């Protein structure tokens, strides 16, 4: 199927350079148009750049003139973005998208126009002077304090990390159901710190293992944790 | 350049309820104007292209209109997984948004369960101690969490977090750390977690004793 | 033109 990763979020210092680069599987790259797209907190969704399919033209929106390149290797697959002189204003999570026809494919008329689909996950890039530091991972082991009915109720405590953001799953992902990560809290020392938990049936807190797999991209810190009763 | 204006910024509706989403341009934009929306925790997907047209895959009860500046979203069964906020754009001249509209859902109320998690003793040998108290599947999002360290009612030592609006049983949860040192953690002996909300009849207090 | 087909 169509998917596409992005990559290389984490630290700028106000005013450096950083460069994103989007892979590309399940579709011809060399026949499509690629855009980046970027979501801050407040000011909301905010288009960059487009970039034709061979790479001919590209197109950028005003605020990052002169300061990113959209670029493209199409024997790689691979989309790129180089973000020189990074402002705070930047500070925002980055997608690529594919070129999408804006509307049914047996369509011809004079005027068609063109927007953006499948678009990927997205890269954080916080822009700070600050050093990136790698989290920590603590078990928060199920107990008879942790159990109400056959509900089990278990996790792991995540403090200490920075930038934005870690993605913590179960069992490399088989695990789902009952899962709360919660979103991370700015702790007094500029750090943060998340809790993800998850509610399994008490009965088979013996038969069964319950790995928790945090994945810092920043620090390129990958710790996996397993939650034992006590 | 083209600015284009949702209304309004936040919904609160049942479920099987019709739910309808308006989008305003600063100019005529033709009928190039896409709906996109976005779950907690992942990206915006495409929905509705040229104001009406489904994307494949798309549940029958999405809909949307449109009259040269302004367009409509509409969900005609409201459904838990419907939980996200929804983006008007505009792919006439480049490519600009709306701010969104959170569509919220709401349901009846539910009571939380309640766990508390004593600190590791990893964490404890690294010097702080954290204590961690759970409150599960509740609604409405309005909670109270105190912590009471041999009955004293803590202040200034605690932390909280809500999770987005969930989307199977539309409920949410929120985690209460109380982070200390491993010397005051080791003052103490009686470490509690008072809750109190809408669905719980009398204040659910959980708690333990360092040592257990 | 931006809008246009980039494919």
């Amino acid at each position: 199927q169509v998917q596409l990763v992005e990559s290389g979020g984490g630290v700028v210092q106000p005013g450096r350079s950083l460069r994103l680069s989007c892979e590309a599987s399940g579709f011809t790259f060399s026949n499509f148009g690629m855009h980046w797209v970027r979501q801050t907190p407040v000011k909301g969704l905010e288009w960059v750049a487009i970039i034709w399919f061979d790479g001919s033209y590209k197109y950028y929106t005003d605020s990052v003139k002169g300061r990113f390149t959209i670029s493209r290797d199409n024997s790689k697959n691979t989309l790129y973005l180089q973000m020189n002189s990074l402002r705070a204003e930047d500070t925002a999570v980055y997608y690529c998208a594919r070129a999408r026809k804006g509307q049914r494919s047996d369509y011809y008329g004079s005027e068609t126009k063109y927007t953006f689909d499948n678009w990927g996950q997205g890269t954080l890039v916080t822009v700070s002077s600050a050093s990136t530091k790698g989290p920590s991972v603590f078990p928060l082991a199920p107990s008879s304090k942790s159990t109400s009915g056959g509900t089990a109720a278990l996790g792991c405590l995540v403090k200490d990390y920075f930038p934005e953001p870690v993605t913590v799953s179960w069992n490399s992902g088989a695990l789902t159901s009952g899962v709360h990560t919660f979103p991370a809290v700015l702790q007094s020392s500029g750090l943060y710190s998340l809790s993800s938990v998850v509610t399994v049936p008490s009965s088979s807190l013996g038969t069964q293992t319950y790995i928790c797999n945090v994945n810092h991209k920043p620090s390129n810190t990958k710790v996996d944790k397993k939650v034992e009763p006590k | 350049d083209i600015q284009m204006t949702q209304s309004p910024s936040t919904l609160s509706a049942s479920v099987g309820d019709r739910v309808t989403i308006t989008c305003r341009a600063s100019q005529s934009i033709n009928g190039w104007l896409a709906w996109y929306q976005q779950k907690p925790g992942k990206a915006p997907k495409f929905l509705i292209y040229k104001a009406s047209i489904l994307e494949s895959g798309i549940p029958s009860r999405f809909s949307g209109s449109g009259s040269g500046t302004e367009f409509t979203l509409t969900i005609s069964s409201l459904q838990p997984d419907d939980f996200a906020t929804y983006y008007c754009q505009q792919y006439s001249s480049y490519w600009t948004f709306g701010q969104g509209t959170k569509v919220e859902i709401k349901r009846t109320v539910a009571a939380p369960s309640v766990f508390i998690f004593p600190p590791s003793d990893e964490q404890l040998k690294s010097g702080t101690a954290s204590v961690v108290c759970l409150l599960n599947n509740f609604y409405p999002r309005e909670a109270k969490v105190q912590w009471k360290v041999d009955n004293a009612l803590q202040s200034g030592n605690s932390q909280e977090s809500v999770t987005e609006q969930d989307s199977k049983d539309s409920t949410y949860s929120l985690s209460s750390t109380l982070t200390l040192s491993k010397a005051d953690y080791e003052k103490h002996k009686v470490y509690a977690c008072e809750v109190t909300h809408q669905g719980l009849s009398s204040p659910v207090t959980k708690s333990f004793n360092r040592g257990e | 033109d931006p809008n246009a087909n980039p494919n």
